[PDB]
This record gives C-alpha cells, structure tokens and sequence, in this order.
RNA sequence: GUGGAGCCGCCGCAGGUGCAGAUCUUGGUGGUAGUAGCAAAUAUUCAAACGAGAACUUUGAAGGCCGAAGUGGAGAAGGG
RNA sequence: GUGAACAGCCUCUGGCAUGUUGGAACAAUGUAGGUAAGGGAAGUCGGCAAGCCGGAUCCGUAACUUCGGGAUAAGGAUUG
RNA sequence: AACGAGAUUCCCACUGUCCCUACCUACUAUCCAGCGAAACCACAGCCAAGGGAACGGGCUUGGCGGAAUCAGCGGGGAAAG
C-alpha cells in the first residue's frame, strides 16, 4: 500500500484498444464545421508519403535566439496526384445522428474506380455500373435523376463528394483507386451542390484544396510493428538480471481484491498499425511535377530562389522503397504517420490559431536531393561527374 | 455382420467395413463428417486434395488446440487441418466399396455415401518414461469405421 | 507437350537471403526446383549430381551467388505418372555472368 | 513360421508391458522445499 | 537389395577399411549375388571391387 | 424385445442380510486433449537400385563431424 | 601441422549420419551466445553477473617477514 | 609471515549492474505431417453491495448476460503438491 515513490502512468488510456485498425486508409473522424459565409471549398485530400529529406530555411522569429539564421528542418514529402470527383452524397440530420440521404455517381466512372468494387478483378466480368450508366442517357431515368438533386437540395443539410486517386500516375503496384468521401464546407446548400454537379468526372488539384504555409492535420495508419511484449508495446522498465522465468515482463499486474485484471494495466499484444491523426503539420511547399514536352521536361522541383539549378526533389537514386515522384507534391515539417508507399489523408484543421508560429511565412533556401540509399555526398549527377571526372564506364569512346 | 441403420433399399445399396485399424479416432471422425452425404466422385477427389493440402478438414468437435487455416472458410468454420493418414484409410476403404458395388451390380455414377460412422476400437498400450522414476502409458486409440453406400435415382 | 530446352541464369544470392548458415545450401536446391517447376510447369524435376556439386562446392553457408543452368523438358515411359513430362536441370559452367541472358537452345 | 508371426506371436505377449504402472514412488516427500509457514 | 554383407567381406579381404572400397555403382545385382569370401575375391580380379586410394595429406607447406 | 435351462409363491427355520461417501478395495472409463510434448553434444544434399509404398534401407558422388586422453582398434567384470 | 605441451584448434588411418521425428515460417516470452554512443557501480543486502588482465622477451620490483618468502608484487617497453 | 573457491571495508582499472534500453544469431515456442501423456476434477466458472461460520461463483437486491475458438497472460479460483 502506497508505493513509497510516485510515478505516472505508463502509456495513455486515450488510445486503449491497441488494435489493428479496421481500415488501411485513414478515416476522417471529423471534418471542420462550416460557416456558410465563406467561399465554396473542399477540406481533405488523399496523399502518399514517398520519403523524407531535409531543408535549409532562413528562420524569422523575433524574440528568439535563432532569429535571422539558417536552420535545417526535417521534412516529409507527400506525392499528390489530383483527385477526380465521382459522386455526391447527401446527409440529413436526425436525432439519431447524420443519415445518408442518397448518392448520385458520375456519368461514366473510370476503370481504376471500378477495380475498387472487386476483391477479384481477374475473375470478374466487370459488370459493375453497366445498368447505372444508362440512366444518364436514358430520358426516363434522367428526368428523375434531376429530381434527386432537387430532393437533395431541399432536405439534406451537409453534402459531400466522392473522389479517388489516379493510381496510374504512381510507381506503386496497386492500381486500385482509393475512394474517399470528403465534405464541401462552403456556402449555402444550393451553392454547395451546384459546385459539385459542375465538376463530376473532372480533376481537382491539391493547390486548389491546400496552400503554402497553411497548417493542416495528417491522418493515417501507423507503421505496423507486429505482436510485441510489454517492454515495447507500453515501455515498461525491464526487471533486474537475476529474475527467474523472464526479464521483459511486467511484474505485478494487480492487487488481490479487485480479483480481476484491470484494463489500465500493460500486457503484450499488437503494436503498430493503429489509426492516428497528427495535428499542426505546417506545409512548406506545394511542388508541381514534370510539365509539358516542348520544354522537353522541366524537372525543376526543389529549385529554391537561392539554388537556381536543374534539380528535382526525387533524390539521386530514387526514393528508397517508394519509386520516383512525377506528380505534384506536398512537403511537411516533421514526421508523418505511416510506412512509405502508404495512403494518408491530408486534412484542414478544425481549430483556429494565430500563435505567431503558424501564419508566419517561410522561404526555402535549400533542399538536398542527395542519396538516401546510403551516405550520399553528391546531389545532382552533373555535380558528381564534374567532381569525379571520367571513369572506366566508357573505356572505348 | 450387422451394421448401424440397415439401408432403406438393400438391393441398390453397398456397404463396407474395416475393424481394429490403427488411425487416430479424433482425426477420422471429423474427416468422415466432412464426406457424409457426399457423392463418391467428389469424395474420392476431396480426399486426394487433403493429402496434397489443397483442401482441408474442419475440426468441429475435437478442436482443442487445432490451428486456423484459410481453407476452412469453404465450410463456414475457422479451424481446420489435413489428416493425411486418416484421409488415406477411408480412401482405401472407399475403393473397397466401389469394388463391392460392381460385384453387387451397381452403377458408380450415382453412389453417394449414405451412412458412415467411426467408433472406437480397443486400445493397445505401450509405456513411456517420465521424471522421478515413473511409468505412464502411450495408449493408442484405433477405430472401427463403417460405411453404407446408396445410389440416388 | 513440348520437348524444348533452354538455358538460364539462377542467382542464388537473391533467392536465399536471411537464411541460417546450415539451411543455406539445402534451400539453394529446393529453390532451383521451385524455379524449374514454375517455368517448365511440371512437378517432376530431376537435377543431376554435377549441379549438386556446383552448389555444394564451397560448403553450406557460402553458395556461389549465381549459376548458369539449362532446363530440359522431356517425356517419360514404363508406367509413368499421371503427369508424363519432366524437367532435367543440369549444370553448365561459365567464367562470366555479365551480359548473359536466357537464350533458347536447340 | 508360416503362421507363427500371425498365430503364435499375437498370443505371445501383447500385454507383457503390464508390470504395475506405478510401484509407489518411494522418493521420500517431494516437499523438500523448506516452507515452514511463519513458524 | 542389401549390400551390407559384401561391404564387410571386401574390407576384410582387401585389408583396408570399410571407407576405402568399391567404385563403379552400376553392377549392383552382380556383386549382390556374391555371398562368400571365395566369391568376393573373384570380383576383385574382375575390377568390380577396387581399392579407392588414400586421401591426400601433402606435407608441402 | 433379447437370451437358452432352470425357477418361484405361501407356512416355519437360518444368516458372511440391503451402500453414495470411509484421501475405502479391485477392475473399468472420462474431461483435460489430439493438448503438453517428441529442442544437450554444428549437417546434410543429389541421383540410381530394390521395392505395393523411400525425408530415414543399400549404393555412388558431394559437403561435414570424431581428430590418436577418438564417435578408432582389443580385453577384464557383468550379460548369455 | 601449430605450440612449452598427452592444452585447444585443423587434417590423415579407422569410424559416423548429429544422437527416440520431419517440413514451412522467424511474433511475444524464454535458453545459450554476442555488441553498444555519453556516463562509469549512481544499480544492488552486497561489483552478483559480465568485462578487464593474460603468452614470451627485456627492464623494474614496496611494506612486511619465521629472512625461505612476499613475487608473474606493483609499474613499464617490445612482439608481424 | 606464508597460505585461504573463508568473513568484511575502501581504492585503481574495467565494464549494459545501472541511467535506458536497443539490435543481431542459434535453439525452441508458433503452424503443419506422423505419434501422443500426466497432474487435477462435487457441480461448475462475469460483477458490485448486503447479510451469512464476520473475505460468495451459486443466496438477496442491483449491474447485466449470444455460438465456437487461437496466441499469450500470471489478478483470481482463499489453484495444485
Ligand atoms: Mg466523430
């Protein structure tokens, strides 16, 4: 009784069911609530973390001792091909919560979407949405399709939008689009809904959704670590060396008279692959990738105002265990939940903040594109072979 | 001899028996509840894939400690196993019945397995050696398995 | 129903990896079998002893990283199995694996 | 014999391991761990 | 097709060990017919049982 | 219904006279449970043969071990 | 063969098939073996356990003593 | 003095004893094929409070209560011997 020396609890009970998530893609538990006086806009966006680099930026923080100096900061980069809007879902509020009113999908849905509706695309006849695509052209189904936007406009108070990822534009071997359902939090329900009928089966870029130095929240599923014990799942102190039957165990797992093992005690189980939402991840740059073929290929990513080189943020050797980034990207200060090649939903933040650390501008000075597959010391290939000279690679010509 | 539940039409029914043979009882009971009511051509072909581990036997009653496999989803169960000695002895006995069917003048394209039971045989013992100078038995549990084959028509 | 014959390179250094020191050369031969049953499509694969000696040439735990083999789909006789084709995997030696690619031989 | 591993031998033995199972276990009080309860 | 008897008789009659005996594994049933030491000295002269010499242990280095 | 050669009523007579327990005696069978276990001393692989049937038999090739205070070659005691 | 050596390690003659089973995977907890930045016993009833030290050659060897020792004291330098 | 696998205190060097844990290997464990025990066992097995041989799993009033299981686990069965 009375431990003689107080410690705090090991681990938090706010994340108690340390369970594998029932989803691979991060669910948005809450979209930011709207005032309809704003212009009409999306709130979330799907992305894929490719790998991490770092940065050099001239920091601006009056009061600090870092002020007007250069700081390196770790960034992740999140490759974002543009989303393609497919569906519109209505939601009517009940005294039992929100309830789906009805859904209307696009005229012709793509092929990477229809692969998400199958657990075996190879054994399929690919017969999905064949009867549904006809009612956009058949006049009898079409004059009630225009009714089911007018019933939408009258009754449901929040509408959302079904979009997906263009998985052909990624180096991943997946080709199933990740089909998300995100909320349009703009104006009134007429303007909110005729901004989504306007743009069915069309693309939405990420800079139309997000911006530079606009602090957001990252939602994902963590690095799965497997079945690990108490000293790794909960970070309990190891027992002394002299212990019989085992070091790496929690010794006393309860008293006598509650006569049951409590929920608030630590024991072995599944570590990692949990659903988490990181908060307050500032965006450092919305890069865009690899424009048109007249100017044969502008690589031109990671090219700060002080660099002026023909660099690109895919490093010298490609991103390790990802591939090579050819699309738009978002780069974010700090670590981000997930493995590489993992889907993660970037999302605007609910809370408002000024705080003099958000809302201040950042200008990049430098991005290293040195090799991450070892201890790289060169950044661009011309920078290497000017320092390296000619080699025995040619040796005939 | 006399079987359990004499068939409804002994003219177009077949039967076989094997007594006192060394299989496990708990593995043979549950591979025989898998092929009960099964047609003889699906039954002979199912038993080949148990030996090749392409298709399992769900353990529904004697399931203490039995692991989980993905091939028990066809049976709507979770636990399953692949008894290759047990699925060979009631495959060798299923050959004996279709040898008796053509000696009784029966078509083998309509034979299903009407009745099949496994029940225990008298146990034969030998002994092992445990700590502190003690003897304890390794008794084997053989079985008598028994089947009626009936044409459907 | 062919009887055709090809020659390949098999890198063993890729196909055994993270294997223990005593399981390293015996897995190197049941990964020649799992190569030759995937390619030629028959469960019956015979390898000869000169290909046995070519893997075991340096003990167990140091298998030579890459070998040049040839594979021979053939047919059989004298109350053969329900599959009547089989592969003979034999060993051909070479001093250089660079720029060698799997050619079809006659 | 022609019928001596079949009709001599299955009678010959087949229950001869049955020597008592246990002959007491005279190992003298396995509670050798001194416990002695508060004295 | 046990060749355990012929292996024992040969290493006694060649005055060698059981380790150093007998190449040419083709003629199995010919040498498996021989059961006697008088028969086994005949197979030595036919070259179906040879000596398989001593393993090299050079004192060069 | 099975079974296949003996049995019962009344009047008196006589008991080794009726079981749920005795950590009862003897025999039998369960649950545990198709579980614990089949983890000291570095190591096997390929082909062929014999076979109803070969991870384990024999043979051959390879890689290894004991390394002369041996995992070798002989005995005493004991076994028979 | 190495070496002071019937040490340990490696081979030959002579034996053996890994010690009453295999195959796939490589989670926790163990058992056995290792490493670890900075700190250096703060750990603990206690330096428990592990780790340092180690062969030889050339120097250099204190208190104390029964004048034999202590003593391979301690402390250095070298080594292909 | 010399000698102690003797008892103790300090110091130097040394180190995962520790701050504070991490990673790698072998063997198991794990899964499969074959083979397969024993201990123990009134019946059984979710709680709170009450009363009770004063510390219930069952009784009383409440909280409530879906098959079948797997890997672990050492709170309890005032667990077994
Ligand atoms: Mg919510």
């Amino acid at each position: 009784s009375h431990r003689k020396f107080s410690a705090p609890r090991h681990g938090s009970l706010g994340f108690l069911p340390r369970k594998r998530s029932s989803r691979h893609r991060g669910k948005v538990k809450s979209f930011p609530k709207d005032d309809p006086s704003k212009p009409v806009h999306l709130t979330a966006f799907l992305g894929y973390k490719a790998g991490m680099t770092h940065i050099v930026r001239e920091v601006d923080r009056p009061g600090s001792k870092v002020n007007k100096k250069e700081v390196v900061e770790a960034v992740t980069i999140v490759e974002t091909p543009p989303m393609v809007v497919v569906g519109i879902v209505g939601y009517v509020e009940t005294p039992r919560g929100l309830r789906t009113f009805k859904t209307v999908f696009a005229e012709h849905i793509s092929d990477e979407c229809k692969r998400r509706f199958y657990k075996n695309w190879h054994k399929s006849k690919k017969k999905a949405f064949t009867k549904y695509c006809k009612k956009w052209q058949d006049e009898d189904g079409k004059k009630q399709l225009e009714k089911d936007f007018s019933s939408m406009k009258k009754y449901c108070q929040v509408i959302r939008v079904i979009a997906h990822t263009q998985m052909r534009l990624l180096p991943l071997r997946q080709k199933k689009a990740h089909l998300m359902e995100i909320q349009v939090n703009g104006g009134t329900v007429a303007e909110k809904l005729d901004w989504a009928r306007e743009r069915l089966e069309q693309q939405v870029p990420v800079n139309q959704v997000f911006g530079q130095d606009e602090m957001i929240d990252v939602i994902g599923v963590t690095k799965g670590k497997g079945y690990k014990g108490v000293t790794s799942r909960w970070h309990t102190k190891k027992l002394p060396r002299k212990t019989h039957r085992g070091l790496r165990k929690v010794a006393c797992i309860g008293a006598w008279h509650p006569a049951r093992v409590a929920f608030s005690v630590a024991r072995a189980g599944q570590k990692g692959y949990h659903h988490r939402t990181e908060i307050n991840k500032k965006i450092y740059k919305i890069g865009q990738g690899y424009l048109i073929k007249d100017g044969k290929l502008i690589k031109n990513n990671a090219s700060t105002d002080y660099d002026l080189s023909d660099k690109s943020i895919n490093p010298l050797g490609g991103f390790v265990h990802y591939g090579e980034v050819t699309n738009d990207f978002v780069m974010l200060k700090g670590c981000v939940v997930g493995t590489k090649k993992r889907v993660l939903t970037l999302r605007k933040s609910l809370l408002v903040q000024t705080k003099r650390r958000a809302l201040e501008k950042i200008d990049l000075k430098f991005i290293d594109t040195t090799s991450k597959f070892g201890h790289g010391r060169f950044q661009t290939m011309e920078e290497k072979k000017a320092f390296m000279g000619p080699l025995k690679k040619d040796r005939i010509a | 001899v006399r079987y359990s539940l004499d068939p409804e039409n002994p003219t177009k029914s077949c039967k076989s028996r094997g007594s006192n043979l060394r299989v496990h009882f708990k593995n043979t009971r549950e591979t025989a509840q898998a092929i009960k009511g099964m047609h003889i051509r699906k039954a002979t072909k199912y038993l080949k894939d148990v030996t090749l581990q392409k298709q399992c036997v769900p353990f529904r009653r004697y399931n203490g400690g039995v692991g989980r496999c993905a091939q028990a989803k066809q049976w709507g169960w979770t636990q399953g196993r692949w008894p290759k000695k047990s699925a060979e002895f009631l495959l060798h006995m299923l050959k004996n019945a279709e040898s008796n069917a053509e000696l009784k003048g029966l078509d083998v394209d309509s034979l299903v397995i009407e009745h099949i039971q496994v029940n225990k045989a008298p146990k034969m013992r030998r002994r092992t050696y445990r700590a502190h100078g003690r003897i304890n038995p390794y008794m084997s549990s053989p079985c008598h398995i028994e089947m009626i084959l009936t044409e459907k028509e | 129903n062919e009887v055709v014959t090809r020659e390949y390179t098999i890198n063993i250094h890729k196909r055994i990896h993270g294997v223990g020191f005593k399981k390293r050369a015996p897995r190197a031969l049941k990964e020649i079998r799992k190569f030759a049953m995937k390619e030629m499509g028959t469960p019956d694969v015979r390898i000869d002893t000169r290909l046995n000696k070519a893997v075991w040439a340096k003990g167990i735990r140091n298998v030579p990283y890459r070998i040049r083999v040839r594979l021979s789909r053939k047919r059989n006789e004298d109350e053969d199995s329900p599959n009547k084709l089989y592969t003979l995997v034999t060993y051909v030696p070479v001093t250089t694996f660079k720029n060698l690619q799997t050619v079809n031989v006659d | 014999g022609v019928c001596r591993k079949a009709a001599q031998p299955v009678e010959a033995g087949l229950q001869i391991p049955a020597i008592l199972g246990i002959l007491g276990g005279i190992l003298a009080l396995l509670i050798l761990i001194l416990l002695l309860l508060l004295f | 097709s046990m060749l355990r008897l012929q292996k024992r008789l040969a290493s006694s009659v060649l005055r060698c060990g059981k380790k150093k005996v007998w190449l040419d594994p083709n003629e199995t049933n010919e040498i498996a017919n021989a059961n006697s030491r008088q028969q086994i000295r005949k197979l030595i002269k036919d070259g179906l049982i040879i000596r398989k010499p001593v393993t090299v242990h050079s004192r060069a280095r």
